[PDB]
């Protein structure tokens, strides 16, 4: 199922080097969420600080749509190793 | 300059440093920044306190010559402190 | 390519609430279009109002406000003022450059409406002598000061050869405008039907010629 | 208060190239990027390009790639704009508009300049030719001051006799030569039993011509 859905997406001509297409040729809109985990080592001498966070990016890549409306298929598929995606 | 608190980047230059070595003549560029050390720190942490220390050694000239313990205590303490600060 | 569209003109009274809109031809106006709104007072006085994400220029009154009503950018003046009467341009950001609209001439009413006085002038014989023929169409005493001139030779509308001046203000607070359709003497005799129809604030006035 | 004062109006022949300025004051000049806008009589407002004073960096509208060249002089807080291979189409009013954000691009307009009017025409001082405008066979008459240069031209009616109903319209720039027209409204039955001469004056060439309207 999931492995088949992935295979269907990359069996065609997909180039992870090419930017995702847009309807009006506009730019790819990347929504960003950010989760701070820890903020440590606030160095005042070197004026810097350490921080560990979780970066969360979300964009649309019509080329990767498999279910479209879906409602018969899984909402989403976890991308496994060995499958390149424009990022 | 805001991330460089201890110095003041006064001047920059862009030059060539092409040189002739044993393996051949290699083209070379050289950028140069000029750093001027901030004085405010050394005024407060070195000069001011030392004057203040030397001036203290003088207030023993106003103690009666009979009370030498007081004089020595001043002169000696300021001298020791002088050493420490320098260290 | 991509075109921005605005209301030709709008009318409102002091105190009311008017809304100008800005339409994109490629689709719905999204946040990555950074809809900007610019005001042009008479004598070429431009100033920014809204723009960017949701920021505004320094000093822009509180009555001004931006939004994305429907699928186009909006500019809402809540409690219109007399001085608010100006031309408003909106600008959209398409990828790497700005594209402006046609502008909207907002009128804050100060007198009763007045339909335009249209006149059509055939080419002078003195001018035809030089192998040139100029149709002149004059429009006076109209308000609010926004019209739309349209020419038509022999039933068919004309695309080129026409020139219409910008609504100029009269001594009596009403507006005027002129429009010239240019032809050649040999081409002015080639036809016999000429139309100069002027639209103003809805409805239309036409002046023909033969 | 901030201010953007641009250079004065300029008249240049086609093929040449001139440079208009925009002196900024009242703010840290190097902190806000500058836009250049072109307002022409033939089209709408066009965005030419923008420049970051602090950076020297520029980004042009594909349309003006090669037509305009944005530069900046930090010392004098002035933004300049070159215009090459000037032609008839370049005759317009060029504004300079500041961006809103402080040391970053915010994509919204702050203050504009008063504008600079650039007139590009290969014309010599040319006296106008006045052609009468009579109504096709309350009546309205008109004059047609066609093909003059440079502006302005003044139009009266009966040497000032009639002033009510007089409208001298804006001029249009066609064929490197300006052209306007003035109308005057009178009660139909009086014309043509009353002399209706229009007075056209072109001071730039010392021209004075009378042409009374007649059917």
């Amino acid at each position: 199922s999931d492995s088949k859905i992935l295979a269907h997406l990359f069996t065609s001509g997909y180039d992870f080097r090419v930017r995702p297409p847009t309807d009006n040729g506009g730019p790819v809109v990347v929504s960003v969420n950010m989760l701070l985990r820890t903020i440590s080592k606030i160095d005042v001498v070197n004026m810097e600080y350490s921080a560990q966070l979780t970066l969360r990016e979300s964009w649309i890549d019509k080329r990767l749509s498999y279910g479209v409306k879906g409602d018969g298929q899984p909402d989403f598929v976890i991308l496994t190793v060995g499958h390149q995606i424009w990022m | 300059s805001s991330s460089l608190p201890s110095f003041q980047l006064t001047n920059t230059s862009t030059t060539y440093c092409t040189s002739v070595t044993n393996t051949g003549i290699y083209s070379c560029l050289r950028t140069t920044i000029q750093l001027k050390r901030e004085f405010s720190f050394y005024l407060l942490q070195l000069y001011i306190p030392s004057c203040m220390l030397v001036i203290v050694s003088w207030v023993s000239f106003w103690f009666d010559r009979t009370a030498i313990p007081a004089r020595v205590t001043l002169g000696v303490t300021t001298l020791l402190t002088m050493t420490a600060q320098s260290a | 390519q991509a075109v921005v569209t605005q209301e030709s003109a709008l009318t409102t009274s002091p105190g009311e609430t008017v809304t100008l809109t800005c339409r994109s031809s490629t689709g719905a106006v999204t946040t990555i279009n950074f809809a900007n709104w610019v005001q042009e007072k008479p004598d070429h006085l431009f100033t920014g109002l809204i723009g960017g994400i949701n920021n505004r220029a320094p000093g822009v009154p509180a009555r001004f406000s931006g939004s994305l009503i429907g699928d186009k950018a909006a500019l809402t003046i809540t409690g219109a003022q007399t001085e608010d009467e100006a031309i408003y341009f909106c600008a959209l950001w398409y990828s790497n450059h700005w594209v402006f609209g046609g502008g909207t001439k907002l009128t804050v009413l100060g007198q009763p409406k007045s339909s335009p006085s249209v006149t059509l002038f055939p080419p002078s014989s003195e001018e035809l002598e030089t192998n040139k023929a100029t149709l002149v169409c004059t429009i006076t005493d109209f308000y609010p000061g926004v019209v739309t001139v349209d020419w038509k030779v022999d039933g068919t509308p004309v695309t080129q050869g026409m020139e219409t001046t910008q609504p100029s203000k009269q001594s009596n607070n009403k507006y005027m405008a002129s429009s010239y359709l240019t032809l050649t003497a040999r081409a002015w005799e080639r036809h016999s039907s000429y139309s100069c129809q002027v639209t103003h604030e809805g409805h239309t006035v036409e002046k023909s010629l033969s | 208060e901030v201010q953007l004062q641009q250079s004065g109006p300029e008249l240049v022949r086609p093929g040449a190239s001139m440079k208009i300025s925009c002196k900024a004051s009242g703010y840290s000049f190097t902190g806000y990027t500058m836009n250049w806008v072109k307002q022409s009589h033939g089209k709408n407002l066009e965005w030419i390009g923008l420049i970051n004073p602090y950076n020297g960096g520029t980004s042009y509208n594909q349309k003006f790639k090669g037509k305009a060249t944005l530069t900046v002089d930090k010392s004098s807080s002035t933004a300049y704009m070159e215009l090459l291979s000037l032609t008839s189409e370049d005759s317009a009013v060029y504004y300079c508009a500041r961006d809103g954000d402080y040391y970053r691009y915010g994509r919204y307009f702050d203050y504009w300049g008063q504008g600079t009017t650039l007139t590009v025409s290969s014309a010599k001082t040319t006296p106008p030719s006045v052609y009468p405008l009579a109504p096709g066979s309350m009546v309205t008459l008109g004059c047609l001051v066609k093909g003059y240069f440079p502006e302005p031209v003044t139009v009266t009616w009966n040497s000032g006799s009639l002033s009510s109903g007089v409208h001298t319209f804006p001029a249009v720039l066609q064929s490197d030569l300006y052209t306007l027209s003035s109308s005057v409204t009178v009660p139909s039955s009086t014309w043509p039993s009353e002399t209706v001469t229009c007075n056209v004056a072109h001071p730039a060439s010392s021209t004075k011509v009378d042409k009374k309207i007649v059917p």
